[PDB]
């Protein structure tokens, strides 16, 4: 049902700490978060009973280790899918509600839940029942970005935590769907300093002079300055839409938004002109191209690219 | 623990109570060739020869930091008086002329034998920063190290 490609490499680094997830039909989106019950009652349709499939895509740039990025790959889509089914029922005996504010809650409480599992603040289930673990997943200096996009036929919902990024090409011109959580961002400095922390310029603006981002999963040794709260944006799809690009800093450090969009469209069209849970050859070709464009431009970091085609 | 910071330098210290006997803690601190035994930020460490004054370890740190490698020389290692002094003499980091002193002391904690660890340092203030920023940067790392030291120590008692 969903058309995507994923290119991922160790790159010129000794170890791989990037992780990614692409889960088709991972959940059904409660339509009550996309449209009001009254508008649908006027058509005779029951918003609570309406089925709309969604897909999840995620990129997790680990730092200090791969274990938290890997844990995000394995748990976010599961925690999220369960929250959406629970929310779908609680809307039964509920009235109208702020959809913006409910998308914030479900993604925030989801990221917060994976962060709480990673740090040990809650017990977590292994071996699909029977086993439980309560000790932290790993040391307190390991973390990971999380940029995830929930995709259905009518909307793209985006949740970002860290300096990974997702970019939408709408109308052959790029649109940033996330804003990097660099610690020198005016509002992030204000937040960190209000907490009693410091944003120090130390080979780049860093929290406590250490971490080059203001939000992430894990990294409990930098709390409460570094936090897992994501920025959520709900983006109605349009006839203009070209594609979706999720990537780690391994790509965005050497490729601009404009360039990443231009190359993605071209590679998808380029593949269709020459040719009149599995990946799509055209999106894949755009993902492999963007990965190699990052290596050919001198990127020394891990590189992870997901391309999602928004047209056919 | 008396350092004399020069005009172009800062200095501070951090302490930690460990619920383990001195001999147990110090057995971990003294292995100058394996600081990854308690430092969560170390990924690799190389050293030739016996641990002795003048020994040099080449440390590689994990990702997510402002640096990747430092070269460190053992300045002082007293096994009767539990003292360890290290100096950073190379690397690609911004801690020039870093020097630390670490000591372990016996103590009674909750009716059992325990340990107090004290670590102080002096380092040049890098170009563009303040004494306060530099001390904050180091204390955050040291507090984390002594945090890890306490965990591993208290785990060896069981
Ligand atoms: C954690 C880290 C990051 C740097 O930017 C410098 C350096 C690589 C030296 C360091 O290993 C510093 C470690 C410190 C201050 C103390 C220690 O280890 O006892
Ligand atoms: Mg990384
Ligand atoms: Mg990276």
């Amino acid at each position: 049902a969903p058309v995507w490609g994923c290119a991922s490499t160790r790159g010129r680094s000794a170890e791989m700490e990037d992780a990614s997830a692409a889960v088709p039909r991972f959940a059904d989106v409660p339509v009550r978060l996309l449209a009001s019950r009254r508008d649908l009652d006027a058509l005779g349709l029951d918003a609570d009973a309406l089925r709309l499939p969604a897909h999840l895509f995620g990129v997790f740039d680990g730092h200090g280790g791969a274990e938290v990025a890997n844990y995000c790959r394995e748990r976010i889509h599961v925690v999220l899918s369960a929250a959406l089914a629970r929310l779908g029922k609680n809307l039964g005996e509920m009235g109208e509600v702020d959809m913006k504010e409910h998308w914030d809650d479900v993604f925030t409480k989801c990221f917060q839940r994976v962060d709480d599992e990673v740090s040990g603040r809650v017990t977590r289930v292994v071996n699909g029942g029977g086993e439980v673990r309560s000790e932290p997943v790993t040391a307190e200096n390991v973390g990971s970005t999380a940029v995830v996009a929930l995709v259905c036929s009518s909307h793209v919902v985006v949740a970002n935590c860290g300096d990974s990024r997702i970019v939408l090409c709408r109308g052959k011109e790029p649109v940033a769907l996330s804003i990097d959580h660099k610690p020198d961002r005016k509002d992030e400095r204000a937040r960190i300093e209000a907490q009693g922390g410091k944003v120090i310029q130390w080979n780049g603006y860093r929290v406590s002079g250490l971490l080059a981002m203001s939000r992430s999963i894990g990294d409990r040794y930098l709390k409460p300055f570094v936090i897992p709260k994501p920025e959520v944006m709900v983006v109605p799809r349009a006839k203009d839409d070209d594609c979706l690009i999720l990537a780690s800093d391994g790509l965005w450090d050497v490729v601009s938004n404009e360039e990443a969009c231009k190359v993605a469209r071209r590679q998808i069209l380029l593949w269709h002109k020459n040719n009149g849970g599995s990946t799509d050859p055209a999106a894949q070709a755009a993902a492999d191209y963007l990965m190699r464009l990052a290596l050919k431009k001198g990127s020394e970091d891990n590189i992870t690219v997901i391309v999602v085609d928004l047209k056919p | 623990h008396r350092h004399e910071p020069r005009d172009h330098q800062c200095s501070s210290a951090v302490a930690k109570h460990i619920k383990a006997p001195v001999h147990l803690v110090w057995s971990l601190v003294r292995r100058f060739d394996q600081p990854q035994l308690f430092k969560p930020f170390v990924s690799r460490c190389e050293m030739k020869g016996n641990i002795e004054i003048g020994s040099v370890r080449e440390v590689n740190v994990k990702s997510g930091l402002p640096a990747t490698r430092s070269t460190e020389r053992l300045e002082l290692l007293d096994d009767n008086e539990h003292i360890l002094s290290v100096r950073f003499v190379g690397g690609d980091h911004r801690l020039k002329n870093y020097s630390s002193i670490l000591t372990v002391h016996p103590e009674v904690i909750d009716g059992r034998p325990g340990t107090l660890v004290i670590e102080s340092f002096v380092v040049d203030v890098p170009e563009g920063n303040t004494k306060d920023e530099t001390c904050y940067f180091v204390e955050a790392l040291l507090k984390c190290n002594l945090k890890s030291l306490a965990e591993v120590s208290e785990r060896l008692v069981v």
